[PDB]
RNA sequence: CUCUAACUAUAAAAAUCUCUCUUCUC
RNA sequence: GGUGAAAUUCUUGGAUUUAUUGAAGACUAACUACUGCGAAAGCAUUUGCCAAGGACGUUUUCAUUAAUCAAGAACGAAAGUUAGGGGAUCGAAGAUGAUCAGAUACCGUCGUAGUCUUAACCAUAAACUAUGCCGACUAGGGAUCGGGUGGUGUUUUUCUUAUGACCCACUCGGCACCUUACGAGAAAUCAAAGUCUUUGGGUUCUGGGGGGAGUAUGGUCGCAAGGCUGAAACUUAAAGGAAUUG
């Protein structure tokens, strides 16, 4: 079941959008943690950006 | 896959076929220069040798027959040909 | 050790007529022999759980009367190259064994397991039933 | 009837034919 | 992938490499490389042997490469080819191995089967080097003759 | 039930008051060394009973031998050969495992190697020694199986064989005993093999015995006390 | 025509193995057809767990398990409930019935 | 975005069956 | 004891169970799996000896020696047949005790031949993947066994390393498996049963409705059992395959 009440304040709830930002390194100190195969990707894509190598340690988890 | 090259195709893809699969089939093998402590002779050797190869100078074994290629002694310094 | 007289349950359970046997340590010595089939009538419930129950109580006595207050169960299946699966009695039995005052050490399971059978009776379509 | 037991039943007229003919032979 | 007298499928081999013509790393002399492999016959050993010798401790990568004529080829020009050929000669080395070992136990009936494997495909390498007059056209396999041949 | 068609083909007494009770003296090598009672028929003159004792074989778990309950999987029989009077004093027979914990030991998906050697110890006792190892699934073994190759399997028992012989050949079964008991065994076979194949659960188990030399009296009552 | 694809033994490439014998009938069945049940229970069931505790020396006592593989016949598998019938599209699943509990 | 634990345990006996089958074209 | 339940049978000359042991013969549990080897039957305790074999590696050697195969040959499960050996178990015949209307059938207890072997026969099985062999190509996904390559990989410990054992990637070969039809089929289904009316890679064997009939006869093999080869007269409108609804 809906109604004009419900439907609406669905719509509000739906409308929500956060003015402080969850992207574009607004955390982290302005710093996004990638490993260094994506950073050559950024690197042959001719693109500059703010990066942080880090090695991913290829040892897999046992599960 | 519908359209692609067989003439040229990757250097990284020839490497990971099998030979005798390849464009052309080459071996995968190559030759040493293998030096031993005793002497400065410079021996040739295979990298899938079949028999203890020695110096001709020294009875000292520079290969090691195995399964599939050489294991070289502990001491002796090779050269890739 | 407080002198716990000690001895074996040795319980034999197939899938008629349970034993409950109690030994000394040594085996050697047998007292209290008391079976299912000896105490209820019925010739096919001697593998019912009130079989091995009043067996156990008879044994139990008989032990304590005896001087020896603690047991240790040795269950057993019919073994060799039958079923080998323990028989529903002797359950009944252990528990009524420990029930009746009786002190309990050292479950352990002796049925005869084969390195493989000789011949296991029924031919090769087996029981037809 | 089984294609087995008509064999074996061929096979016993074949005892009794043979032993017959064994018999005059 | 036909393994002729077996179920087997496999392609284990090796690829000759496409330039005919000597490696450019290889300094020895093709003179020096047929006196070798005369010394070597000399020795007593048949080509393949030879051909593996010449690989491990020296550069031959193979001796047409280097000299222009093949193993058994050199051989036969200096007169040191064997009267059997090699291939031939192992399998009826391998026949009598196998028919001594069960004239000294008669149950085993699987070597029974490989020896009949063995002796069949010696007629048909015989058969081969019959036609082309390598063998005598009276040469034939017997069993009672093959251990001479093998000793 | 009460039927019987008596196809037989009072002078009743009580049988325990011609009845009595001895004690089990363990060897030293053990800790706790007062294994029980055993009931017997009173001495008579014509069969004395010291005679009926001797050769009887009491099965005791080991941790009820030494307190702990590491060695509760394990058994060991006692042998009765010497009687004091009142107590008499029992000589190691064998040693075995309990089926519980072999059952939970051999598990699908690993291969397990077994190793049997008869021997003879530094005295002329002859020993018969069953060893049972299984594989090891790695740390890092994605792979579900732990299963071992056949030349590894022969290895192993070429090893296992050679560390039983030496530590038989080197030791006497009181010595022996008192090495079973830390099975420091275990730890060298599973140490001596650990290039080859990790192999869990080195246990020694069914430690038989074949042959006794003779009565020797001297160490038997050395072993006590 | 052919039912099951594996023709229910699930052999695929030896020819023959050895027989085992059924638990409940001797029925002389092939190891691979027949079906094996891993039976680990408890030697004293939670029914005397409490007795047999309260009842016994050597405080903390693990009681040991029973552990036996029952070799089923095919016809007493049907039979005792062991092995039941399936749709023809569900016979497809070759997964145990989704781990009883967790 | 990290996970392998709980469980049993029924087989007594029952054989056989005389008809008759009928059209789809808007 | 045994059973649905009973009975036959053994037992105070003390059976059933209880501890040590001893003898015999068989067999190789658990490990044992959509795992391995083999030409197919088949093969599962350890160790040694004997020879053999697939797969992989190979800048080794010969150069068409090859594929399939009438004639001919080697092995060929179980059962069975001659003799000699053994003789535990289980068990054709048989002996009984039950169930029934009958039960010389199924349930039960004994039980010869046989099962186990050394020689000599036998050559048949639902000897099944009911799919002949060799060769090429066509589609995605993981695993698994044997081998081989690489990792700046991880624990291992013999200070470091070398192995081994894993982890990741690739490749060759094998028993296999999941998904799918874009192909094939009468469909069930098949990654071959595809590349077949858009019909031709090489090659061997077999079938022409059902029954009579794998019968008779004639050969041939066998001591025998029986094997291989193998019709017709006549009769019949169906027999049969897969699937759908009841
Ligand atoms: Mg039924
Ligand atoms: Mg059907
Ligand atoms: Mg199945
Ligand atoms: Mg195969
Ligand atoms: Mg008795
Ligand atoms: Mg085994
Ligand atoms: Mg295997
Ligand atoms: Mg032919
Ligand atoms: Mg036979
Ligand atoms: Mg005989
Ligand atoms: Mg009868
Ligand atoms: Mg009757
Ligand atoms: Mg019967
Ligand atoms: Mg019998
Ligand atoms: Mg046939
Ligand atoms: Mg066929
Ligand atoms: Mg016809
Ligand atoms: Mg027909
Ligand atoms: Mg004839
Ligand atoms: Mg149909
Ligand atoms: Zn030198
Ligand atoms: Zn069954």
């Amino acid at each position: 079941i809906s109604f004009k009440l419900q439907e609406e304040e669905r719509e509000r709830k739906d409308q929500y959008v956060p003015d402080v930002s969850a992207l574009d390194l607004s955390h982290s100190n302005d710093v996004l943690n990638v490993d260094t195969q994506t950073a050559e990707l950024v690197n042959s894509l001719g693109l500059k950006l703010p990066l942080s190598v880090s090695s991913v340690s290829a040892v897999r988890d046992r599960r | 896959v519908l359209v692609q090259d067989l003439l040229h195709p990757t250097a990284a893809s020839e490497a990971r076929k099998h030979k005798l699969k390849t464009l052309v089939q080459s071996p995968r093998s190559h030759f040493l220069d293998v030096k031993c402590p005793g002497c400065l002779n410079i021996t040739t050797v295979f990298s899938h040798a079949q028999t203890a190869v020695t110096c001709e100078s020294c009875s000292t074994v520079l290969c090691t027959p195995t399964g599939g290629k050489a294991k070289l002694s502990e001491g002796t310094s090779f050269r890739r040909k | 050790d407080n002198s716990q007289v000690f001895g074996v349950a040795r319980i034999f359970a197939s899938f008629n007529d349970t034993f409950v046997h109690v030994t000394d340590l040594s085996g050697r010595e047998t007292i209290a022999r008391v079976t299912g089939g000896m105490k209820v009538k019925a010739d096919r419930d001697e593998s019912s759980p009130y079989a091995a129950m009043l067996a156990a109580q008879d044994v139990a006595a008989k032990c304590k009367e005896v001087g020896i207050t603690a047991v240790h169960i040795k269950i057993r299946a019919t073994g060799g190259t039958r079923s080998k699966t323990p028989g529903p009695g002797g359950q009944a039995a252990l528990r009524a064994l420990a029930r009746s005052g009786l002190r309990i050490g050292r479950i352990e399971d002796v049925t005869p397991v084969p390195s493989d059978s000789t011949r296991k009776k029924g031919g090769r379509r087996g029981r037809r039933l | 009837m089984r294609a087995k037991w008509r064999k074996k039943r061929t096979r016993r007229l074949k005892r009794k034919r043979r032993k017959v003919r064994a018999r005059s032979k | 992938m036909g393994r002729m007298h077996s179920k087997g499928k496999g392609m284990s081999s090796s690829a000759i490499p496409y330039s005919r013509n000597a490696p450019a790393w290889f300094k020895g002399s093709s003179d020096g490389v047929v006196e070798q492999i005369i010394k070597y016959a000399r020795k007593g050993l048949t080509p393949s042997q030879i051909g593996v010798l010449l690989r491990d401790a020296h550069g031959v990568t193979q001796a047409k490469v280097i000299t222009g004529n093949k193993i058994l080829r050199i051989l036969k020009s200096n007169g040191l080819a064997p009267e059997i050929p090699e291939d031939l000669y192992f399998l009826i080395k391998k026949a009598v191995s196998v028919r001594k070992h069960l004239e000294r136990n008669r149950k085993d009936k699987d070597a029974k089967f490989r020896l009949i494997l063995i002796e069949s495909r010696i007629h048909r390498l015989a058969r081969y080097y019959r036609t082309v007059s390598v063998l005598p056209p009276n040469w034939k396999y017997e069993s009672a003759t093959a251990s001479a041949l093998v000793n | 039930a009460v039927g019987k068609n008596k196809r037989l083909s009072k002078r009743v007494v009580d049988p325990f008051t011609r009845k009595e009770w001895y004690d089990i003296k363990a060897p030293s090598t053990f800790e706790n060394r007062n294994v029980g009672k055993t009931l017997v028929n009173k001495s008579v003159g014509l069969k004395n009973a010291s005679d009926s004792l001797k050769g009887r074989v009491v099965e005791v778990c080991l941790a009820d031998l030494q307190g702990s309950e590491d060695h509760s999987f394990r058994k060991v029989k006692l042998r009765v050969d010497e009687v004091q009077g009142k107590n008499l004093l029992t000589n190691f027979h064998g040693m075995d495992f309990t089926t519980d914990k072999l059952r939970s030991m051999v598990r699908k998906w690993q291969t397990l190697i077994e190793a049997n050697v008869t021997v003879k110890t530094s005295d002329d006792y002859v020993l018969r020694i069953f060893a049972i190892a299984f594989t090891r699934k790695q740390a890092n073994q994605v792979k579900r199986t732990s299963y071992a190759q056949s030349s590894h399997i022969r290895q192993i028992r070429k090893v296992i064989s050679e560390i039983l012989t030496r530590e038989v050949q080197n030791s006497t079964l009181a010595q022996l005993t008192s090495k079973l008991i830390p099975e420091v065994i275990n730890k060298e076979i599973e140490n001596a093999t650990k290039d080859i194949f990790p192999l869990q659960n080195v246990h020694i188990r069914k430690v038989k015995l074949l042959k006794q030399p003779k009565f020797d009296l001297g160490s038997l009552l050395s072993l006590h006390g | 025509p052919k039912k099951r694809a594996s023709n229910g033994r699930n052999k695929k490439g030896r020819g023959h193995v050895k027989p085992v014998r059924c638990v409940n009938c001797s029925r002389s069945v092939p190891k691979d057809k027949a079906i094996k049940r891993m039976a680990i229970r408890n030697i004293v069931e939670a029914a005397a767990i409490r007795d047999l505790s309260e009842a016994s020396v050597y405080a903390e006592y693990a009681l040991p398990k029973t552990y036996n593989k029952l070799h089923y016949c095919i016809s007493c598998a049907i039979h005792a409930r062991i092995v039941r019938v399936r749709s023809r599209t569900d016979r497809r699943i070759r997964a145990p019935p989704q781990r009883p509990r967790f």
